[PDB]
């Protein structure tokens, strides 16, 4: 009764320090959200029509 | 229940179930920029 009184107040440090991780890495994956949204909207705009039509002689690579 | 040390330990079992879903959490959303740095 005194290592699993030791054990439980291990995991109220454990669990207060991966809450803190975990709100870092939220406000985080908003920011890259709205690059790659960003980005798309330009490229929806070329896509679309209209384009010539051409075919690949050789591709030099 | 038994003890007052085992009424003090069936809400201390919650709080490390709970720390199983911090565990998945933290690995998923490494694993989830991972995925969205290849798609930037």
């Amino acid at each position: 009764t005194q290592e699993l009184q030791t054990r439980a107040k291990l995991l109220d440090n454990e669990i207060r320090i991966f809450r803190s991780e975990l709100q870092r890495l939220s406000h985080e994956n908003n920011v890259m959200l709205e690059k790659i949204k960003d980005n798309k909207e330009k490229i929806k705009n070329n896509r679309q029509l209209p384009y010539l039509v051409a075919n690949v002689v050789e591709v030099m690579d | 229940e038994q003890e007052a040390h085992n009424k003090a330990l069936n809400q201390f079992k919650r709080k490390l179930l709970e720390h199983r879903r911090y565990d998945d959490q933290l690995k998923q959303r490494r694993q989830n920029i991972r995925d969205l740095e290849k798609l930037y």
